[PDB]
């Protein structure tokens, strides 16, 4: 197994390469992001007339680079994962599971490149392809930024509903009132739909200025309703931002409570002792080891609590027992002397 | 039949046929085997499975614990989190010698023979590094 | 009572249907919200000329759906509530109490539909009706989003007053100064009212761009006052958003302290024992049970506190008593030996 | 006349005519009936109605407690919150058998006869489920 | 002193009237605010042409109301304060101290009204007068909203400086870069001053749209610098808003710790006992009472702390002493038996 | 050394002058900031035509003031630092280390002034020079506002990445959709680049209003995507602002825990005792002093913790030992009597 | 001359001429007058004026305390805050009978004669209500 | 050679050649020199350098401590922070007399002769003010 020892050292470099996407993700991920971003910006600039043809040849030479880099990196990742512990077979299936829909778009874009070169709107199609690629490469860590956002927005669902609802109510009131205020003076507000559009650009504080009140009643209504609702169209940002800061601060304190050594160390031991009940060279005995394993798992999840919430009652019980022992001592002392 | 074998073990604790295991029944069987738990350790053990909060284990709670062992996802995650405490690289590896130090020097220390069997059972690499996440799946299978 | 047993199982389905609006409100409430929303958007689109007539027939067929659905659901809710524990009579009155002004608008819109069909501005009237319906269906949980908003805004009243006041002061200063700056150059600022309007769209950061300074003094004043006051017109959103996040985090921790079992269990017992003083098959005795009931209610509201604020003093008292017992033991030991 | 009957009960505690009930007067009447409160339990009881904070109950405080009983809105809400601890469905129902378990196994446990009278008094449904919010209004009426 | 007893009951109504501005300030303060506000809005509307003359007579009849109401309320407040405990003399001076510059403007506006009526720009002058009145009536509680704002902004001075500074740096970079980008294409950016103006309306997100980039380089620079600095021009609102919420939450918890009875009660006693050393019918003795007074004042300021920060060490000392007593007992027990 | 005593008192005034930049930085730093700011604003005004020539002579007379003030203050600071403890030599090098690139620009601008006067675009060059000066004088405290910003933004990196990413995704979706919606009706959206520009001014809420949707489909897409993404382009301000407030509040509490006297006092003593092992008139002995020094340094860094996190376990250990002593006493009492 | 009279009082405590007052010197003079402070009360008293933190009072600290008495603004504010605890109306008034209850029933209770002198000294209104903020200025003058 | 001299000191503690220093070995050498540490002080000392957390010091930990002394940047910063506690001006100066008070009156007080040597070693200015940041660099060099 000496050649297979070189094979294992191969996997050593293979996992060492696995290190870069996870640990020092900075350089690799950024360079690949620049690849995708450059393709995007060059497509955009190819749309505009000023620089068109040279951008076209650059697009060709860079889409070759895209396809070859992705082709290389497909094999790179597939083999870079667990080579034989995540072996080529059914775990092979699980390497090309759903989220390698990225790989699927890779393959179909290979076909797109081949069609462009030898085979023969189109540009929009290719652009979309680059945008699907954009998405995937900026998200292949399963649920990531999405998971964080979802958790936090779910946490503040109750307040968010209020903000949304009240804001919407204010919008449809304001639009209607102003529409009535000058449906006859302004050609702008010729329809309630026009007023609703004006309301959407007056509440969010965009204010294109394409449609503005002209009557001194319309101006007053716009002013009042703007002052009243603009704030509501700006709450969700405030709530979410503050929730993020709170969560960050909380989690840094929770991790700062790094007390974990002994509970974590004991949990592995209780798990090994339970497991070895069924394979050691050495039912009621097993049931006892399961109960001890469950005690050790909890002690460990109590260090995933900051061990402070239960501590108040913990020390109460300790002090109460001390006082009970003191009472007992005194009582028995009386029973010894006086009787 | 698996349920009946759990019932027969449960009846060794609850010899009176009352359908419950208290600290008396649990601790009595344990000390007969030469174990010496404290009262507070017997209360903690019963409390892990006592949903009724009355200080007893009934057969449905006993059967649930025995059927489940460590196979649940909570157990797999927490055991893996415990190994990660000792994985500073974050690569999912721990040295055989570092595993040996932690197992025999912290907590309810393993004996030399216990820890020898544990390192034999992990498919140790030629370097001497242990992939503990596949070690966790073997204990959760 | 076997037919009445089927009647009780009827109420079983009746309360099971009650479950959906409260528990899994998602689907039912959303579908009904889509009904109302679709009616609204179709009315809006009926205002604009592009799609008018087909929208008109769709409006007719959908307002029939509105009226029939609401007619069904009136009976559905009225009977779906406590059928005979919230019995048809005086509790009937309380089922059609004030907030079923929703039911009142239902009934009057039934009449509106009948007037449109057989009986014979109008469109605005109907639109308003849909908006009252909009409000009610998005708010029939008594005080809900409104109650939450009111509580939080009341809590931060002091800061909010400051924001409002200072912002207003800055607005009226700035408008006046700029008006003086170019009441003669710009036709825009021909009145202090014009300047105030400009100030309302310059402070909130809407900036329609219909009226802008043109003199290099006006520009400087606008710049300075914008930099100084824009922030003030954006505080209320910030304060409210942060208050929401704080309240959310606080209440999740408070509920996370779910210690409640024993105090809650003992409270029901002390209440039953007090109540049964006056009806059990079994004045001073009652007075004692009232005092114990009041102790049990507090212990229960102390678990609606997170049992931490009083705990510091609680354990102090415990430890002080333990030390007092130690002192007493030592003293009596001296009195036993030395004397 | 209701005030005079409260006064006559108040005077059984305050036999000296001092106008106050301390732990001595309260605990003495209680132990004469065969109750055995602790000193800390007598202090807690007096503290619930002692606004002056001097460790006594005077007649105005006694009369207020006796006139009010459980009829106040705070009592109705807190009792209803206590039932809701044991209502996981959130539908305002609790099983007769679950009520029986909680009443006889937690806290200052009810005797079998006490809990039998309690389940008889609730208008139990044919399934065996108790609507506890109407049970709370009968105790707050 | 029976007529003077009626005089004292007069002061009873006099202080009862004092109650309304402080306690239930709502109605009185709001009505007077409406007086001032109505005068303002009517002046504004008098500027515009649509409604001019009728607004003029309304202005006359309402400025009479202003002057008479203020004349009444001057005496009302002056006598409503401590009638003879804040007696008419040197405390009279302190009743007409500086902040009754409000009274000074009152008096001079009396003269203005007299000049308008019998005596004979002017309108701007009067408007300013109403604005000084506006300020004072919305601020006569010495330092109020101003004091709160100052405290909080001072607290976050360090972060605010950063926001201001970095924002300014970004502004002057961006303006300069874009100015260079199209000082030749756009007539808009004909001067660096023009660019700076554009930058002031592009950073704060007003965006009048009077001056916008037209070259594809200018657009890119504007986009990048906007994305980079807009956030900085919106930090101060965020910081202040969050600081307000934090302070509100903190102070509600601090006041929720209403433990104060006994320390507050003992402080008055130690102060009376110290004071009575020098006047009671009853130096070292005084020095002891001063030391006890200072201990009682601190215990009282420790309840203005939430008695939690020192409590950790407090109970440590208690428990340490208990353990020391236990050690002593054990030691002396050995010395009693073994020796 | 009496003349050198006057030299030392010179350094006394020299360090007393050092006090003003650090302690009461207000007046000196502000006046110098006004110098730089005035030069800037006068340059800007020199660009515009209205006031040009008089601004030119003022520019000359004020740039002389700039150069002379900076020349004075170079020597002032260089000598004002440690005169001979930061002596003129190699520490001289470290006085003119990198960040005195400010001094370098000083020197080269001296040459610029000389070139303008006797030696002979240019104006832009000089302007840039003033901006480099601007930067340095508003930042010569090494890492300051920059360091604070970097720390906080790094702390919230995870949330910030989410905000950035999702916002960007929404931007490129929205721009593309609207571009497709009216690439044929509006001349505005004639290129996807045009749409992207519109998206950059529609997401950040600037809204120049130069390019707005005109088709009722474009308006709907713009409305929806604005409502969905505007919030994302406003999160970073919210997160950063809240993080600043949290950090401020935290650090004020941490400093409010000013317990430090004894641990800080003992640390200096253990350090002196260790140091004096190798020079006192008085290896294993040294090793013991090193261990005690390390214990004293930690006790001191434990007061740079708020001594609360470890205190929970600290007092647990104390109470546990008390109870263990109580158990031992009871046990030995039994062994004394019963045996 | 005022400084010399403070010095003569200071020397009664510090009879040895050491320039310091410890718990021994302070407590000895106090018990000679028939007072009985505890050791913890003597430590608290010294700690209020001991800036050096070494458990002593020196003459500069003694002189500062004696010159200041209660005249400082901190004393006026805190005493006024203590009265406000018992002013629920918020009008700056407290009833003579309510002042009497608090002074004789809470804390280090005043004797009847002490509290009689205190109510005589406040210029009580005819209703029986005391303006305590002018009472605070008389003790801080 | 410096490593060998550290090894020879390490072997005075670990006389058995076990490669570790426990509280027994450390405290025994200390008491032979007439020191009297407590058990809790011996545990704190070992804990400062015991990375294995098993209550011992091994030679690599011993060598690291001896090679480093106070030269590290953490030591320089913390010592400078300790002086700054007593520098209210914030100018980096402390009076000779104030240094003398703190050194002989707080903490593990220096003797007069110790503090005399300390003030002699600082290059005191003619006023009597000490620049403690250059004092910190002499102890960290
Ligand atoms: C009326 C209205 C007003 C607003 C500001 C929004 N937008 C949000 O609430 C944002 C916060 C999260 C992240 C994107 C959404 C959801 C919506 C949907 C409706
Ligand atoms: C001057 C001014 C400035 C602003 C921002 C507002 N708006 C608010 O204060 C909002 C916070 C709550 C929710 C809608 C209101 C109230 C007002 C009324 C006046
Ligand atoms: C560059 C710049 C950017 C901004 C947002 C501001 N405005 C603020 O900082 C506000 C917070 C308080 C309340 C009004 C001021 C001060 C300033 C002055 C300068
Ligand atoms: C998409 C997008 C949206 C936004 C708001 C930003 N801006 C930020 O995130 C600001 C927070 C710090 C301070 C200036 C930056 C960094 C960026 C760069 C990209
Ligand atoms: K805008
Ligand atoms: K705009
Ligand atoms: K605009």
């Amino acid at each position: 197994s000496a050649a297979h020892k070189r094979y294992r050292r191969l996997q050593n470099w293979v996992y060492n390469v696995l290190e870069r996407p996870r640990g020092w993700a900075f350089v690799y991920h950024v360079f690949i992001f620049l690849l995708v971003f450059s393709c995007l910006v060059l497509s955009v600039l190819s749309t505009i007339q000023e620089h068109q043809e040279l951008a076209n040849e650059c697009l060709l030479i860079l889409e070759f680079v895209m396809i070859v880099v992705f082709g290389l990196e497909y094999i790179v990742r597939v083999w870079s994962a667990g080579c034989c512990c995540r072996y080529r077979g059914w775990q092979g299936r699980f390497r090309f599971a759903r989220k390698p829909f990225c790989v699927i778009d890779f393959i179909v874009f290979v076909a797109s490149v081949a069609v462009i070169a030898a085979g023969t709107a189109t540009s929009a199609l290719r652009s979309m392809r680059f945008l699907q690629i954009l998405r995937m490469v900026r998200m292949d860590r399963r649920g990531g930024t999405w998971k964080l956002l979802g958790s936090v927005v779910y946490a503040h669902s109750k307040e968010l509903i209020t903000a949304w609802y009240i804001g919407f109510l204010v919008l449809i009131f304001a639009s209607f009132l102003v529409y009535l205020a000058e449906k006859d003076a302004n050609s702008d507000f010729s329809s309630y739909a026009d007023s609703l559009w004006w309301g959407t650009i007056t509440l969010t504080t965009i204010g294109y200025g394409d449609k503005t009140p002209h009557t001194w009643l319309g101006r007053v209504l716009a002013a009042g309703f703007a002052l009243l609702g603009i704030s509501f169209f700006a709450l969700p940002a405030g709530i979410l931002g503050s929730g993020f800061a709170l969560k960050v601060q909380e989690q840094h304190r929770q991790k700062h409570f790094e007390k974990r050594r002994m509970p974590a160390a004991n949990l592995i031991q209780a798990a090994w002792r339970l497991y070895s009940t069924d394979m050691s060279r050495a039912t009621v005995i097993r049931s006892i080891r399961i109960l001890k394993f469950l005690v050790a798992k909890r002690k460990f999840k109590e260090t995933l609590r900051p061990y402070d919430v239960k501590d108040v009652i913990e020390q109460y019980s300790a002090g109460h027992l001390d006082m009970l022992g003191r009472i007992k001592s005194l009582q028995t002392r009386v029973d010894q002397i006086v009787g | 039949e698996q349920i009946a074998e759990f019932k027969e073990a449960f009846s060794l604790f609850d010899k009176d046929g009352d359908g419950t295991i208290t600290t008396k029944e649990l601790g009595t069987v344990m000390r007969s085997l030469g174990q010496n738990p404290t009262e507070a350790e017997l209360q903690d053990m019963i409390n892990e499975v006592d949903a009724d909060g009355n200080g007893t284990i009934d057969f449905p709670e006993f059967l649930t614990m025995m059927a489940r062992k460590m196979k649940d996802t909570d157990s797999e995650e927490e055991i893996r989190e415990a190994f990660r405490v000792f994985d500073k690289d974050g690569n999912g590896y721990i040295s055989a010698a570092e595993l040996r130090h932690v197992m025999t020097n912290l907590g309810e220390k393993l004996t030399d023979e216990e820890v020898d069997e544990m390192i034999r059972e992990a498919d140790i690499d030629g370097d001497g590094q242990v992939n503990y996440e596949e070690f966790v799946q073997m204990m959760t299978a």
